[PDB]
């Protein structure tokens, strides 16, 4: 414990259960009982228990808990500090996509789950709540800092884009105060081009709804600053047209916050492949992390395209971060 | 303390029901 | 050496046949088969027919895995594909059923004992105000760097006729409101104006009086591991209902797939069904069985291959004789040769065992190796697998005879250097004066004191770096050889220029450590470093510069059998030596204690160490050796003969 | 608090004595 | 004799010790990594011992030298 | 007959001093391993032990060394 | 000299406990640290995580083995 | 003379490396045991054994210290 | 005569030294804890003290041997 | 005849330096988490100083036994 | 006087000042790292990370103070 | 006279034992990669040998150096 | 021999300066990686971050002093 | 006077362990960056080794010296 | 005596430039791994990052200019 | 013993010192230097002359050692 050249050994071990490119390949044109067949023969297929849609997305669910959850027990010390910052990162996702779901009334099975620290009961309990300050109670049972920091918000504002807003800036300021000393380089500069995505997401989210820049702008990152990013919260979108040098020179024509979020996690997925060359370090686990987040977003996609029988042409953009 | 205070508002509430 | 291959090709004047063919093909399995032109052959209805035994393999597997079990062979399922439908799905049914009962009761009780420690803190908080009927109590979490902001909130909406009782816990507060019934609506707007709401209770529990609702997280948490216990139970009774069932299914539907998969890598026209594959010289009498029946449509004859284009193409098998076939153990997990290179197994059983033999040298540990080879042959005889979970070791009791034949030969040449040394558990037969030499003379002269160090050293230095010059010297002259044979003279100059290199760096150090001299020694040194400069200008590798100190370092690599095997030998003898301390101190109990105490500490040392005796004997082989000769540098394509997933029983 | 559900603990006997008295 | 015999002493000493820092070394991140992926698949085991292994010929060539020098006591 | 005396006692100082600090790096890794193993899954406690003992075989060469010094001394 | 011979002999004695508990307290500081953050997930590993942490003792005992041998010569 | 100057660097070693590997294994130990009882006050107990029980070092090498003084 | 207060000097010089080194390896770690627990709970300041000079025991066992070696000189 | 004098003062080079690096370590790791607390929020300043300055202790220490040997020279 | 006492002086007053320098550079290094990341986060830290980082060589001066003391003694 | 007899022993174990060291100093970090290779995929068992076994040549010329030293004592 | 004293008085010299160059190294090490990281992301830290990088270059500065001081004796 | 030869190879063993040291704290991170390569792309190969073997300089002039004092013997 | 003058000098030398050079070599590790990884992300800070992996060479001149110093006694 | 044993004695153990502490020291520059290089060209094959120049340049820490130990060698 406390050791990369243990936790790594048992990330490559699970490596190699990692899905081919040929399954996503093979899968794309089945019907549904034939996917369910081609999936039961992976990794996925000691939590299948059923044979419709919402056993594959418990089994989706109930794989990566085991999988990917445990990886902050697995070690202690630095160590834990280091690879506990990654999941965070997925409950703040999977807390404003469910705060965002229940003011559009939205059924708990048609928002996406990334895999977190939290279980699926326990965000499927505080999704049954009344409100916000309702998930913030479900959410400090387990004891979650997430809790803590939405009671905060709550004090101050009611109107649910301010609460994203001031959410990633409470976890943000946690991350980098959490960081700063690990001694590892792989970890602040995937933080830095974290926190330059999440401005993009916040300027879209508050999209031409009157603005301030200075309050809702988060310190940490490099590639975007605050003209860029005032500019895009004026609606002016040269701002991401006008980019060459960057990670992120390729937003250029986005234009609905659908195509931003499909773009910014291929470019932050692109750059955590990057530590596959870090064989001792955060860069491996960091790496694997990324790409089995992005397995379930296709597998979850795959799912209801041979469930429902869609025209295949329009998904084969959604589903390959080439 | 404002464990007896109460005794005169919601503790009040309760007492004034065996006359009625 | 890897098994001569011939291609097959079978042809002929009617398409019908072609799965009666592909039936007799892989009852004798011989051949392994490329796409004969190009794959091009399908049926719609073969596709169906694909996909549906597709499903009862995939299905059988799934479900065995549910059920804990693993997919190996059985005796094939007897009839119909409508009957394999049939026999699987109230299985997987079943199965399915269990998990999905075990799946909800583990998360039942996960989120019972997250929520019943607040509720029982609440619980305890209270005291029976809840069940009041005249006011009303509101239950929450929070921390008290907070707990200031709810005391206002409450202050500025309620007269001071509320009360809130708390208590700390590991990261955080259990709080208590406590309202007349008229104002728990503005106690909740109070609350929801500091960011914080009423605690929801998990299920429809959130309805109870919460005295009421601890009780039923606190029993369902104490009974549901006693339902998982039932339903675990239940589940391990189905697979004994269903297993052989199960492998019998999944073993028919592997083979029935094996056909319909293969079907697509025959060519195809206006007549012909042109199939194409690789088979072994030693095969085809099974292949003329398999056509033989068949000559009422079918023309076939072997074509010779070419070992120089489709090299990589060429699947590779071993044929080693029967005293070198078990030491492919050894070396066929490193890596498979490619076709018409060398086959480095012959010289395993050769050089191994012997230096083995060398190290170890005592008699005494090599009766205590031959006790383990009488253990591991009555697994052999009595046809059980060896099974030790701790290592998750099993073995089959056919590779328990690769093993014993291994043993075998390390326990002879073990024997015949424990003479040689004069060493039985150390010194135990050299203090009895069975072994002996001139400072106490014994009944048997010792032949190489091995630890009369001043006197036995320099031969045993000697004669160590002399195998790494045989060996190093031996996979040189194999490159060479190698290029030769493919006229590549980048493989060539390297092994010849290597061997030069060495034959200087050699007589260079011949010519320094004692005297110099013309003829023998530095005319050979500049014949060596001139061959060397020349074999780098022609070839113009120039790795050649950096690489001959790692040829160099190979052959003085080779003294761990001697370091090792003097390491192995002085801690023998003073284990032993201590033994007769306690044995000349003491009486009878001294020879009681001298015997035993002399015994565990050998026994732990002989744990500790023979590992590392095995160990150092092989990889001299596996980098000294492979290496030298490029066993590395290329994969061979794997022999895959198509066949029944039965394994002929 | 640890002595104020002491004293809410001691105004709970307001509603003992009004279940006492019917 | 005298200072002679012991400096051959603190020679060994010197070869011995210092040569099994050398496999300890070694062996602490290696076996690490064993422990690890054994854990994580426990059929693993074989592949971690032979790497864990490797390492115990460096502590060898110490003790080669001193019985080498003992050889002059 | 003194300066001997001395210095094969500081051989064996240094003898089983430097292979006791080579067990020690070696046990450090392996063993904090071994304990988070066994924390995770408790049939993990043969395959963390025995990963932590064949370490203790550099002490052992250590002890072997200083123990044939003790007799020259 | 039998004045640094007796001299000697405790610098021998000063380096065989001295290093051999250097050695034990470089075990000691990374299974106790794992030990400490096992127990802090749960209770029950406190057996094991004191096993774990006392074993690493050999090192020492092996050191004073050798110190005691040598002071026997003074 | 030289035995009384030389057994007092053999006392100095003692004690000094001893102090040293007792500091080593508190350093990782102590900074876990702080951690530990930030998270949850009741870890104090199991935190100050973990903490004192690598102390056993010192007192090895203070136990050949005394024995070296017996020689002056 | 002067040379057996010249080692034992020496001996002070290493007992305090050497001992003063290991309590600074301790509280590196140690009080960098304790300033991370103090900045998030200004409640830990105590408890984080009591850790940061509980390792200065080795320092006052250091000094321990170097009066009484002082008592030589 | 002064191998008092001049082994005294390779004594006070041991004493004062091994300190001074042992309180060098100490302050390495403290002061890199204190001039992190600072920038999160000035308030930590004087708890980061205290922190930071409490390690000079073992360095007086250094200095106690070299000013006691230097009475001596 | 005496060229071994008159030379071991300078051993010892080369040991001072050199494990002293040593001592103050193993602080800074951490020390000044976490200084110029925190004026890279902002310039209105430069005071405190100077601050932080030359209290540390108050320990080159302790071992130039005894090196001094041992040069009065040539 | 024997002063070069132990001096000479005293070189050699230099020579093998700070060899062995660096070898090993090698393995730790190139075989904690390495078992972690052949737990992704067997296939690169051949490759982790060949690296790891590499750094071994350190240890051979070390050795050879304490060789030479031995025909001269 | 009793004539000794410039042999260690060299000894003495290499000590001061070798070892106050081994401080600052260790202590430009962790700041000059910083400071290249923090040029990299913005070029008007160069200023800071080369002050940083040449103020542990005051350790290596004092081992001269003490060096110099030795040769006057020599 | 008949110390020199001592003196020698004391300075021989020390040339070549420091040296050996050196490249295998370079070959220790270089080689197993190497591994690292090679698992993600097998044409990594060639330029890994070539990174690998560049460290191997420094024995060779460290082992060099050692070859030019052995004249003296 | 001369002779151990011109032996204990030469040592003296070994200690002054190899130190130091161990020295330069520390500082030079961390600083050149954030070089080639900042001229990895844009090619425009070479000049920046050559800098700064030469500023670390002036230890190692330090001590051969004391070794120098040494040399003209010798 | 005799001074004019012990000078080409010691000579002979600066020359160990000059030049084990300096290649020592390139060793460890090289360590992290190297590791950085191969990871920028296993991205990105024109990083190879970069990487490789920033390799090279810790080698004159060996060469001024050795620089020294050929001084030393002058008088022996």
């Amino acid at each position: 414990a406390d050791d990369f050249a243990y936790l790594n050994a048992r990330v490559r071990v699970r490596r190699g259960t990692l899905l081919k490119e040929s399954f996503f390949q093979e899968a794309l044109d089945l019907s549904f009982a034939d996917f369910l067949r081609l999936l039961s023969e992976t990794v996925y297929g000691g939590e299948l228990a059923g044979q419709g849609l919402p056993d594959v997305d418990r089994a989706v669910l109930r794989t990566q808990a085991k999988l990917v959850g445990d990886l902050p027990r697995l070690v202690t010390g630095e160590a834990r500090e280091a690879v506990r910052l990654l999941l965070l990162r997925n409950d703040l996702h999977n807390l404003q996509a469910l705060l965002r779901a229940k003011a559009t009334g939205r059924p708990f099975e048609e928002v996406l789950l990334l895999p977190g620290t939290l279980r699926e009961e326990v965000w499927r309990q505080a999704y049954e709540a009344q409100d916000p300050a309702g998930m913030a109670q479900v959410l400090a049972v387990p004891g979650h800092p997430l809790a803590r920091a939405l009671r905060a918000v709550l004090r101050e504002t009611q109107d649910l884009a301010r609460v994203e807003a001031l959410l990633a800036k409470r976890f943000f300021e946690d991350v980098a105060k959490a960081a700063k000393g690990l001694d590892q380089p792989a970890l602040r500069d995937y933080l830095a081009l974290e926190v330059d995505a999440e401005n993009l997401r916040t300027a879209f989210k508050l999209q031409g709804s009157g603005l301030a820049p200075d309050a809702f702008f988060l310190k940490g990152g490099r590639f975007v600053d605050r003209v860029r990013f005032a500019r895009l919260m004026e609606g002016d979108y040269a701002v991401l047209d006008e980019l060459s040098g960057t990670p992120f020179s390729g937003l250029s024509g986005v234009r609905d916050l659908k195509a931003l979020e499909r773009g910014l996690r291929c470019v932050l997925l692109k750059e955590a492949k990057k530590g596959v060359q870090d064989p001792l370090g955060v860069g491996l686990v960091l790496a694997y992390v990324k790409e089995r987040e992005w397995e379930a977003v296709r597998l979850r996609l795959l799912a209801r395209r041979a469930y429902f029988g869609l025209p295949r042409a329009q998904v084969e953009e959604e589903v390959v971060c080439p | 303390s404002k464990l007896e205070a109460i005794l005169s508002q919601e503790v009040e509430a309760e007492i004034q029901a065996l006359l009625q | 050496p890897m098994e001569k291959l011939v291609l097959a090709g079978p042809k002929g004047r009617a398409k019908e046949l072609l799965q009666s063919l592909q039936q007799a093909g892989v009852v004798h399995l011989e051949t392994l088969r490329p796409e004969a032109l190009s794959a091009y052959q399908l049926s719609p209805e073969e596709r169906a027919e694909l996909r549906r035994w597709e499903a009862v393999s995939a299905g059988a597997e799934h479900t065995l895995s549910l059920l804990g079990l693993e997919a190996e062979p059985a005796r094939p399922f007897p009839e119909g594909l409508e009957a394999a439908e049939k026999a699987l799905s109230p299985i997987q049914a079943h199965a399915e059923g269990l998990t999905r009962q075990k799946q909800e009761l583990e998360e039942e009780l996960a989120l019972a004992q997250a929520y019943l420690e607040p509720l029982e803190r609440l619980a305890a908080l209270a005291h029976g105000l809840d069940k009041s009927p005249f006011l009303r109590v509101i239950p929450f979490l929070l921390t008290e760097k907070e707990l200031p902001l709810v005391e206002e909130a409450l202050r500025k909406a309620l007269e001071d006729r509320y009360l809130l009782a708390h208590e700390a816990y590991a990261g955080g507060v259990a709080a208590l409101v406590v309202v007349h019934r008229k104002e728990v609506d503005q106690a909740k707007a109070a609350l929801s104006r500091a960011g914080v709401a009423e605690l929801r209770l998990p299920g429809a529990l959130g309805e109870l009086p919460l005295s009421e609702a601890a009780r039923r997280l606190k029993e369902r948490a104490e009974a549901a591991p006693r339902e998982l216990s039932e339903v675990r139970q239940h589940l391990a009774k189905l697979a004994r209902e269903s297993a052989s069932t199960l492998q019998s299914l999944w073993t028919r539907a592997q083979d029935e797939v094996a056909r319909l998969k293969a079907l697509e890598e025959l060519a195809s026209g206006r007549f012909g069904f042109a199939l194409l594959g690789y088979v072994p010289v030693k095969a085809k009498p099974k292949v003329e069985e398999a056509l033989a029946r068949h000559k009422e449509s079918v023309v076939y004859a072997f074509e010779p291959v070419d070992e120089h284009h489709e090299a990589d193409r060429i699947p590779v098998v071993l044929d080693n004789p029967p005293w070198a076939k078990p030491f492919e153990l050894l070396v066929s997990f490193l890596n498979t040769p490619k076709y018409g290179t060398f086959d480095p197994t012959p010289v395993v059983p050769v050089f191994f065992p012997f230096w083995f033999g060398m190290i170890v040298g005592d008699i005494g540990y090599a009766l205590l190796f031959y006790l383990v080879g009488r253990w591991l042959s009555g697994y052999v005889k009595r046809n059980e697998p060896l099974v030790i979970d701790l290592f998750a070791l099993k073995l089959k009791p056919q590779v328990i005879g690769k093993l014993v034949h291994i043993l075998n030969w390390m326990v002879f040449w073990t024997v015949v250097w424990g003479v040689i040394y004069g060493e039985f558990f150390g010194t135990f037969l050299e203090h009895l004066g069975v072994f002996g030499t001139p400072e106490h003379p014994g009944l048997i002269p010792i032949l190489i004191h091995r630890i009369d160090t001043a006197k036995t050293a320099n031969l045993l230095i000697l004669l160590s770096v002399a195998f790494g010059v045989v060996l190093v010297f031996f996979g040189l002259a194999l490159r060479a050889y190698l290029g030769l044979k493919h006229r590549h003279m980048a493989h060539f100059w390297e092994g010849v220029g290597y061997l030069g290199g060495l034959v200087g760096v050699l007589a260079l150090a011949a010519s320094y450590l004692g005297n110099l001299q013309a003829g023998w020694l530095q005319g050979l040194m500049y014949l060596g470093f001139g061959v060397f400069l020349l074999a780098v200008l022609m070839s113009r590798i120039w790795l050649m510069i950096p690489e001959i100190f790692t040829q160099a370092g190979h052959i003085l690599s080779h003294i761990r059998i001697y370091a090792v095997g003097a390491a192995g030998g002085i801690l023998a003898g003073l284990l032993t030596d201590v033994g007769f301390a306690l044995a000349e101190r003491l009486g009878l109990l001294g020879v009681l204690l001298g015997l035993l105490v002399a015994g565990v500490l050998h026994l732990l040392i002989l744990l500790l160490t023979t590992l590392g005796h095995m160990l150092q004997p092989i990889r001299l082989l596996w980098v000294e050796f492979f290496t030298k000769f490029g066993f590395y540098e290329e994969n061979g394509r794997p022999y895959r003969p198509f066949k029944s997933v039965r394994e002929a029983q | 608090g640890l002595i104020k559900s002491l004293a809410e603990k001691e105004k709970q006997l307001l509603e003992r004595l009004e279940a006492a008295k019917k | 004799g005298g200072l002679d015999r012991g400096l051959i002493a603190v020679g060994m000493g010197l070869a011995v010790g210092l040569a099994a820092l050398g496999t300890g070394v070694a062996q602490a991140r290696i076996g690490a990594a064993g422990v690890g992926a054994i854990a994580e698949d426990r059929s693993n085991f074989g592949t971690a011992l032979i790497f864990l292994l490797l390492p115990e010929t460096l502590v060898i060539f110490g003790l080669l030298i001193a019985f080498i020098l003992n050889g002059r006591l």
